[PDB]
């Protein structure tokens, strides 16, 4: 995972299956803890993205030109960003979302 | 069904 303290700046890949990732959107997913599922972003194949409420324009998504990889940049990030980030595609409610392997993103105060 | 990409630090 990644440790940022408040204000700071992190990068996130996701690799998935080059079949998904060429047709179909691919969502970014966080669960903080003790917290249920969230969607946070999509990106589709023609890069379209989709933002949830809570974004705000710091996190941003684009696709990788080479690699079936999708980034998720996220600045001026705060604690309570402090959660599992996960991606998938496919699913068939936000609480499969969280159900893959994630990453964790830790957000200390200043 | 659902298919999970695999989050890292980039």
């Amino acid at each position: 995972g990644g440790s940022v303290q408040a204000g700071g700046s992190l990068r996130l890949s996701c690799t998935i299956s080059d079949a998904i990732f060429s047709r179909y959107a691919v969502g970014w997913f966080r669960q903080a803890p003790g917290k249920e599922c969230e969607l946070v972003s999509t990106i589709t194949p023609d890069s379209t993205t989709t933002h949830s409420d809570f974004v705000k324009g710091r996190f941003t998504l684009s696709r990788d030109n080479a690699k079936n990889t999708v980034y998720l940049q996220m600045h001026s990030l705060k604690p309570d960003d402090t959660a599992v980030y996960y991606c998938a595609s496919r699913w068939r409610s936000v609480s499969e979302g969280c159900g893959g392997q994630g990453t964790q993103v830790t957000v200390s105060s200043a | 069904g659902v298919v999970h990409g695999v989050a890292t630090v980039a």
